[PDB]
């Protein structure tokens, strides 16, 4: 079509391989372009090597694109017999848990966004099926989706984006952050002298 | 004109590097 | 570097290439260094601004891009290049200078290997894009389709090296080596044809791995650690300034190259008023017409000297041939 | 409430105002102004066009730099087509810069934008610079990303060893290089990377910088720099300048060599000694002993007089519209409080008080 | 800092807390003295590995018991995460205890 | 053209006057100017009926309000004079009579530092509020008696030179008067050549309506077309820091800004406690390199 070639422009382009080596090299080109200004954009898969204990926090992290529901291949024997099992045994709906693993598979790429409080980046679950999901999801993430976005398009998504991240470029007033999100040694105690 | 005043500063460094050499 | 005041001032190509250009400075040069005799080193060495200026328009280089992704063909097609998209393509794809160099001069001439560049599947195969069978392609440039090949196997070890634990995904796969499960379903496996032979997808993924890495390698050239990535800053204690104060103190010397009492003060401060409570006439404010004369000439004294210089206070046109 | 809440974000605007501490700042400085033109500069996030606006500030941003930094040095530098191109010299005559600034705004802006290249520019314009003179780069970034040919981090580390300093004025977003380079730049602080939020916030942002950077405790460059004050002379005729070779009734005379200038403060062309009044001067005392901020007088107590003591205002008669000095104790209006730290820096009650 | 739980004293390696970890902890060392499993969601935005470390460390370095812990991550690179959050708890336990404790704590991976 | 203000700030005090009247023969002149001063106020509400008038008194404790009278009748002028003329002149007379009462009172008081900064920063105040209340342009009179032997003027020399950069910023042309036996005053000098202002000296008091009517009486509305009668030419110097000598070429400290003749004693700043590296310094004192 020619759309890499638009996305050149802007950022280099990392894709994940069988390999795993030359995956760990496309991480460490990756880490590079974002920490020197060049920008680079990672593709891989839901239920792969680096959505399983590889982070991307602070620059490495900005904007995660969950492009549709990371949902298995229901034409496989081996699900068809352990979802039979579970409704029989463990009166469990062949749906409920194919959803219950296609979320849990979505929110734990989700979570690899943030390592501090002081971090941020854009989560967009690109699917219409993701709309009635929301319950589905982790409670910290779920309390952050508002009514509004459960469906949105892309030039509404962009509209949002664009207006977040420049709010979260500016400087942060300590005084609302000083003891309702962070707490000192004086703010801990005042905690448990309170509750006591 | 031009021409000559490049020529002379030509020159001149043409014998500058003839000078230096 | 070629940066500094002693190579500046021995840089005597540069000092004659901007003094080309330059028709100002050019015109001091000649009658202060050529007629006069001012030797060429001590000119230079109050304008060590100006060379290091010019050296830096003509010193410094764009960063590397995908080149050949820019590159839209647009039956005829007319691909517009230029000369320095030409040197980029020989930075960015070796193997291209390699067909380059050894042809030109020697076979055909440079606008025909570009034409049969761009034809060949070399070009597709340098641009991300899966090459098909069905395409010609082009005689002299298919040949150097194996030579990529080998290219492409140096690039890979050129690239290979140690990576950190942190971020090593090859040690987790080899955590237990003696897993054996269910293998993945063919959605989790690279794509496959009737014959079980490759697609040929993976490779042009590769290809744009490949281009990333060497762009960032390319950018690290000749011109513990996971300890400080892995702690959390919002917890430490905030930066705190240093910046330092001065207290002014402010007393300084007087400039250097009959006293009233309180009963004087008082006697006149009581004369004013007695004057002021008794009456105030306006009228006497009026001059005698003695004064008021020389006051006039007075003032007229300063508006002429005023006058004359206030007339003369782009070059003033002048008298001169 | 409303006038409430208009009282409380005015004293919540002062909370930052109230610790204003003689910090030591660097009265001569030298700037070198790197503005972006690039594809991303082609916006309509700012009407018309971030490249038009930018310019815009920047040609009102060279007037006040002169206008509160008199003895200064500045420069510009754009960033076009992945290099960095010089239109203006470190110079102190403000009309030089302005004349280029007006040039670009023709141009169109295109390509993509080089920090490496532009600071490395930077680098060598601000190397013939003297040691007590504050070397400042104010870059005005829009873009989100940076194609650079060598390695950034190399080029941070250059100039934290020159001494030099590093302001970042963004478009969109953060980015991860520009707050490395503040940060390493500036001895750890993250404030002096600013992002706009809308037009009005960039005018101010621009007005920000005017002011002379605080230095830091371990960065000592004391010395004494010669000057000269020079007296300005009115002749019949006409004169050849030392500066410009041209044709001009009036100039300064350098109390060093006798030779004639045209404008100041400029160093002489031939001593190579700096030149300039006792009002350049004059213009920055306020930077070293700023005066005290004005503390909201509580409404318990009782007042003075009714009026301004500086305006003679009737106060407007719930909150006192009073503001006191410490130093003098005496009342102050909402309006003069205003004129008395921005245009003014001497507090009337203080001089007019005896000691 | 160093803080109190109940009759546990624990010494977190940051000067800060978040209000999630505290109750982290406390949630976790109920958890321990009552007996049992407890299955804990806490953001990822919050520091996860040091709560738990902190804790637990504390937890065995305090009572009687001294029992040991078992730390079960899914790959190698987690590992090396979690070993490194101990290492600097270990570090600052000892600059605030004035003494290197008894401590041996090692990872485990194939010969690979 | 357009309406300007006139803002007049006259130093009075005691000490002032009477050394003036002791040098001269001249006894209460104090009189001579007040009068010349409500004549000239006149004029100015004659040029126009939008003008107003402002008159700020420096006196030895403290500076006063003279007009406008704070919101807070004896017949020292004849009331056939014109209402809105009378309406000025009254309140100024009567200003004067209570200000200078409290000055006898508190004549034992001791004052030692003048208070004219403080009266021209007033007046600068008074410019702005009018300007931004209510189009109208603004001018500032100092009418200073220079005859009284000043203690010290170096204290005057930061506030002063702070008004001149604000009265270039608001379109306000500063007029100087000067009576006494100094024939220049370093700092007023420069102050009026600094803001597109006119310094007079006058050593008789008598027949001072003649020059305030003929030089001080340039409205802001036609500066640009009228030449100055100043005579004095300025040199825009400073006096040394621990010497008192005006300075053409010298050091300053980079810190303080504060200017040297000659390198300070110590090798160390008199003026910010910071000391001044050796070397630095040392090549200051290096002397002119000549053949042998
Ligand atoms: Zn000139
Ligand atoms: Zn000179
Ligand atoms: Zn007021
Ligand atoms: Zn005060
Ligand atoms: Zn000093």
């Amino acid at each position: 079509m020619g759309i890499l070639d638009e996305v050149w422009k802007h950022k280099l382009i990392l894709v994940e391989t069988p390999d795993a080596q030359e995956t760990s090299l496309a991480l460490e080109t990756y880490r590079k372009a974002c920490s020197n200004g060049r920008g680079a954009i990672l593709l891989s898969v839901a239920r792969g090597k680096v959505s399983e204990g590889i982070d991307f926090d602070h620059q490495y992290g900005r904007t995660v694109l969950m492009i549709g529901i990371p949902f298995q291949y229901t034409e496989s024997r081996i699900l068809k017999a352990r979802l039979e099992f579970m409704r029989e045994n463990y009166r469990i709906r062949e749906n409920d848990f194919l959803s219950f693993d296609a979320m849990r598979h979505a929110a734990q790429c989700l979570g690899r966004v943030l390592r501090g409080k002081d971090d941020y980046g854009v989560m967009v679950l690109a699917d219409r099926r993701f709309s009635r999901k929301r319950s589905q999801l982790p409670k910290w993430i779920a309390q952050g989706l508002s009514d509004a976005d459960l469906n949105l398009s892309t030039d509404m998504a962009i509209s949002n984006t664009k207006q977040f991240l420049r709010t979260m470029a500016q400087p942060t007033d300590p005084k609302d952050q000083e003891g309702v999100s962070v707490w000192s040694y004086e703010d801990l105690i005042k905690h448990q002298n309170s509750r006591k | 004109e031009e021409r000559e005043n490049e020529k002379t500063l030509n020159d001149y460094y043409a014998a500058l590097a003839k000078k230096q050499a | 570097d070629s940066l500094s005041k002693e190579k500046l001032l021995t840089n005597l190509k540069l000092q004659q290439s901007l003094l080309k250009g330059n028709k100002v400075l050019m015109k001091v040069f000649q009658e202060t260094v050529i007629n006069a005799g001012l030797p060429p080193s001590e000119f230079w060495s109050t304008r060590i601004p100006l060379l290091r200026a010019f050296a830096l328009s003509t010193s410094q280089k764009v960063g590397p891009y995908n080149v050949l992704s820019t590159i839209k063909p647009v039956n005829k097609v007319n691909v517009n290049l230029s000369r320095e998209k030409i040197l980029n393509i020989f930075e960015n794809y070796p193997i291209v200078k390699k067909a380059y160099t050894d042809n030109v001069p020697k076979n055909f001439k440079e606008p025909e290997f570009w034409a049969r560049f761009f034809s060949s599947k070399l070009f597709r195969k340098l641009r991300g894009e899966k090459i098909m069978q069905n395409d010609r392609g082009d005689v002299i440039i298919d040949r150097y389709l194996t030579l990529d090949q080998e290219f492409d196997r140096k690039d890979d070890d050129m690239l290979l090296h140690p990576v950190k634990k942190i971020i090593d995904l090859d040690g987790n796969i080899q955590d237990d080596p003696v897993v054996r499960g269910n293998r993945p379903d063919f959605t989790m496996q690279p794509g496959v044809d009737i014959n079980g032979n490759s697609d040929g997808t993976v490779d042009i993924l590769k290809g744009m791995n490949r281009l990333s890495e060497k762009m960032i390698m390319a950018l690290k050239n000749e011109y513990n650690d996971e300890r400080n990535e892995l702690k959390i800053d919002d917890l430490n204690e905030s930066y705190k300034t240093n910046y330092a104060i001065i207290h002014l103190k402010r007393n300084a010397h007087e400039k250097t190259t009959l006293k009233v009492s309180n009963q004087q003060m008082l006697q006149q401060l009581s004369l004013v008023m007695d004057n002021l409570i008794n009456k105030l006439d306006l009228n006497q404010v009026v001059p005698n017409n003695e004064v008021s004369n020389k006051i006039n000439k007075r003032v007229i004294t300063a508006i002429k000297i005023n006058a004359k210089q206030a007339k003369h206070n782009l070059e003033v046109k002048s008298t001169l041939p | 409430a409303s006038l409430v809440a208009s009282i409380v974000e005015a004293r919540k605007k002062r909370t930052a105002k109230k610790n204003i501490t003689p910090y030591q700042r660097g009265i001569i400085r030298s700037l070198i102004l790197t503005l972006d033109c690039s594809e991303a500069m082609l916006e309509k996030d700012l009407r018309p066009n971030r490249h038009a606006m930018i310019i815009q500030y920047a040609i009102d941003f060279v007037h006040e730099f002169f206008d509160q930094n008199p003895i200064s040095q500045m420069g510009i530098i754009i960033m076009r087509n992945g290099l960095a191109q010089l239109v203006s010299q470190v110079s102190g005559n403000p009309q030089d810069h302005i004349d280029a600034l007006k040039s670009i705004r023709k141009q169109e802006p295109k390509g993509n934008p080089s920090l490496q290249n532009a600071l490395e520019m930077a680098r060598g314009l601000l190397l013939p610079v003297p040691a007590h003179c504050t070397r400042e780069v104010l870059i005005v970034f829009g873009s989100l990303s940076t194609t650079d040919p060598g390695d950034i981090h190399q080029t941070i580390d250059s100039l934290v060893s020159e001494k030099i300093r590093v302001k970042v004025l963004g478009l969109s977003a953060q980015v991860a290089i520009c707050k490395e380079l503040c940060k390493a730049t500036n001895y750890g602080d993250e404030s002096f990377y600013k992002i706009l939020l809308d037009e009005t916030h960039l005018k101010e942002l621009f007005n920000e910088a005017v002011t002379p950077l605080p230095v830091n405790k371990i960065n000592k460059g004391f010395t004494l720099v010669k000057m000269g004050f020079p007296t300005r002379i009115f002749e019949d005729t006409p004169t050849f300048c030392s500066c410009h070779s041209k044709l001009v009734y009036g100039g300064y005379f350098c109390p060093n060599c006798h030779s004639k200038v045209c404008s100041l403060p400029t160093v002489c062309p031939c001593c190579d000694l700096m030149l300039i009044l006792s009002t350049h001067l004059a213009r920055s005392y306020h930077h070293l002993m700023p005066l005290k901020t004005f503390a909201e007088v509580p409404t318990t107590e009782k007042f003075r007089s009714e009026d301004c003591f500086s305006c003679q205002s009737r106060f407007p008669i719930l909150t006192s519209s009073r503001y006191r000095c410490e130093d003098c104790k005496q009342e102050f209006c909402v309006d003069c409080d205003v004129f008395i730290h921005e245009i003014l820096h001497n507090c009337p009650g203080c001089e007019s008080k005896p000691v | 800092m160093k803080f109190y739980i109940d009759d546990l004293p624990v010494l977190f390696p940051y000067p800060k807390i978040y209000p999630e970890q505290y109750n982290y902890m406390c949630d976790i060392k109920k958890t321990l003295d009552v007996g049992g499993n407890s299955i804990l969601e806490m953001p990822s935005g919050t520091g996860k590995t040091v709560s738990l470390l902190s804790l637990t460390i504390a937890y065995q370095m305090h009572y009687p018991e001294h029992r040991k812990i078992i730390y079960c991550s899914r790959t190698m690179s987690e590992i090396e995460k979690a070993l490194v959050e101990l290492e600097n708890l270990m570090d600052y336990r000892t600059k605030e205890l004035g003494y290197q404790e008894d401590f041996r704590g090692l990872g485990l991976t194939s010969r690979k | 053209e357009s309406p300007s203000l006139l803002t007049v700030i006259i130093e009075i005090a005691p000490k002032l006057w009477t050394t003036f009247d002791e040098e001269g023969n001249e006894k209460g002149s104090i009189i001579k100017v007040l009068e010349a001063l409500i004549v000239f106020l006149n004029a100015h509400l004659a040029f126009n009926s939008a003008n107003k008038v402002a008159v700020i008194a420096a006196y030895s404790q403290g500076i006063k309000y003279l007009y406008p009278e704070s919101t807070s009748d004896l017949k020292i002028i004849n009331s056939d004079m014109y209402r809105r003329f009378r309406n000025v002149d009254e309140t100024l007379v009567e200003e004067i009579y209570k200000l200078f009462e409290l000055e006898k009172k508190q004549i034992e008081q001791n004052s030692q530092r003048s208070t004219l900064a403080g009266a021209m920063s007033a007046g600068l105040t008074y410019v702005n509020r009018i300007s931004k209340e209510s189009s109208l342009k603004s001018r500032l009179l100092v009418l200073t008696c220079g005859s009284g032997s000043s203690k010290d003027e170096i204290f005057q020399y930061i506030p002063i030179m702070n008004c001149i950069f604000s009265a270039t910023k608001m379109k306000c042309p500063i007029d100087v008067v000067k009576i006494g036996g100094s024939k220049e005053s370093t700092f007023l000098q420069q102050t009026t050549d600094a803001t597109n202002g006119v310094y007079l000296h006058v050593e008789s008091t008598e027949g001072l309506i003649q020059y305030l009517a003929t030089a001080m009486f340039i409205d802001p509305s036609l500066r640009p077309i009228i030449v100055k009668p100043n005579h004095g030419s300025v040199d825009f110097r400073t006096s040394c820091y621990l010497t008192g000598r005006v300075v053409a070429v010298g050091f300053i400290c980079s810190v303080c800004l504060c200017v040297l003749s000659i390198i300070p004693p110590g090798n160390k700043c008199p003026a910010c406690d910071s000391q001044f590296d050796e070397h630095v310094i040392a090549k200051l004192k290096r002397k002119p390199v000549v053949p042998r």
